[PDB]
């Protein structure tokens, strides 16, 4: 992206958090911000420098400094959980607004849990009909925010990757899961491979290897 | 107040074509430059492109990736803005939404200056963009390599959604996690299903997931077996 926010953030009820975009033409440019819940239209929540359109709440407010735009919440209230996005004019000048990736705000209703992690290997039988798929399973975790990435032999790989976004379990925890498709070949060559699956900033990592 | 509804969301090959519809009240459409941005399933958001009013230039401006496929148009008597989409891509798969947009200025001096907002926006419609039929999953065993051991099977290359998942015909059901659905750009679907079993069962208790994919009519039983 060419504006940069993290995937995820969580606050207690009542408490303040802050959500940041980060990219070098907030330096020259103010930006937009938009909340959306599952499933709902996104709304405008505020713009600039003290532009908060009528009906979003007070505890939402905008602001800039270097090349950070921050949307605060002051009093994180229940109806706050959802994803907020960040907007500016695109850095080449273009007449043209871009998206941050959104963050996914959790405010707290339930004890967090670190997601579970289990990465399986390509089975002998699929490898037998010449396809190899690593499949990394991540479960009863909370918030319901997380990122994935994969390694080989210390390299990222990003091709050939499809990661779900997560979902809540019957047990009202989250899960997720991540594919990485490889040709037996490719599987075979390298000594490890590895999903990294990071939440609120702490990384549990799985490992497998070709026998 | 303000209302926008998209429609005419649906599946699509890649190489045809979809008109998407949104229908606006609640305010001065016809002085009102409309957007319309996407969202492709895993990455965030996109503006596609925008048209001004008619008392402005009525003109239009397209995104890089979209430009000399899709058209947007509008019909002010009926209070209607258009996406014609030509020569879909499987990249064009997103739920799409309209949005009224607003300007304001910031401290920028380039020209032309002024920032856009998006004042009001609909639910969005889902564009599917895949050359997918019908077409049951292949299942493959993940093999169990304190004391518990999880394994699972893999129900590859689907569609439609759903399939369903039980292990031993529902009898076994504590320690069950079915996980959603990914989305290939092929645009099959695929799935995995965890159970985790006490490590001391292995090898005297046979473990054995169903997998039934109603749309093909598709039953099949796969046996879980340690290493
Ligand atoms: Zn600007
Ligand atoms: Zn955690």
């Amino acid at each position: 992206y060419e504006l940069t926010q993290e995937t995820g953030v969580s606050v207690a009820l009542g408490r303040t958090v802050t959500i940041t975009c980060r990219g070098d033409s907030l330096r020259s440019h103010y930006a937009s911000w938009y909340q959306k819940k599952p499933g709902q239209a996104p709304i405008l929540l505020f713009y600039g420098k003290n532009n908060r359109p009528s009906g979003v709440p007070d505890r939402f407010s905008g602001s800039a400094s270097g090349n950070r735009a921050s949307l605060t919440i002051s009093g994180a209230q229940a109806e706050d959980d959802a994803e907020y996005y960040c907007s500016s004019r695109d850095k080449s000048g273009s007449r043209l607004s871009v998206f941050g990736g959104g963050t996914k705000l959790t405010v707290l209703s339930q004890p967090k849990a670190a997601p579970s992690v289990t990465l399986f290997p390509p089975s002998s039988e699929e490898l037998q009909a010449n396809k190899a798929t690593l499949v990394c399973l991540i479960s009863d975790f909370y918030p319901g925010a997380v990122t994935v990435a994969w390694k080989a032999d210390s390299s990222p790989v990003k091709a050939g990757v499809e990661t779900t976004t997560p979902s809540k379990q019957s047990n009202n925890k989250y899960a997720a899961s991540s594919y990485l498709s490889l040709t037996p070949e490719q599987w075979k060559s390298h000594r490890s491979y590895s999903c990294q699956v990071t939440h609120e900033g702490s990384t549990v990592e799985k490992t497998v290897a070709p026998t | 107040e303000v209302q926008l509804v998209e429609s005419g969301g649906g599946l699509v090959k890649p190489g045809g074509s979809l008109r998407l519809s949104c229908a606006a009240s609640g305010f001065t459409f016809s002085n009102a430059w409309m957007s319309w941005v996407r969202q492709a399933p895993g990455k965030g958001l996109e503006w596609v492109g925008r048209i001004k009013s008619k008392t402005d230039g009525g003109t239009t401006d397209y995104a890089a990736p979209v430009k000399g496929r899709f058209t947007i148009s509008r019909d002010d008597s009926k209070n209607t803005l258009y996406l014609q989409m030509n020569s879909l891509k499987t990249e064009d798969t997103a739920v799409y939404y309209c949005a009224r947009t607003g300007k304001y200025y910031d401290f920028w001096s380039g020209y032309p200056p002024g920032e856009e907002y998006f004042q009001d926006w609909g639910r969005g419609t889902l564009v599917t963009v895949s050359s997918a039929s019908t077409k049951g999953p292949s299942v493959f065993p993940l093999a169990p390599s304190g004391g518990t051991a999880a394994l699972g099977c893999l129900v590859k290359d689907y569609f439609p959604e759903p399939v369903t998942v039980s292990w031993n015909s529902g009898a076994l059901t504590s320690g069950v996690h079915t996980f959603p659905a990914v989305l290939q750009s092929s645009g099959l679907y695929s799935l995995s299903s965890v159970v985790t079993v006490p490590s001391s069962s292995l090898g005297t208790q046979t473990y054995i997931c169903n997998v039934n994919h109603k749309p093909s009519n598709t039953k099949v039983d796969k046996r879980v077996e340690p290493k």
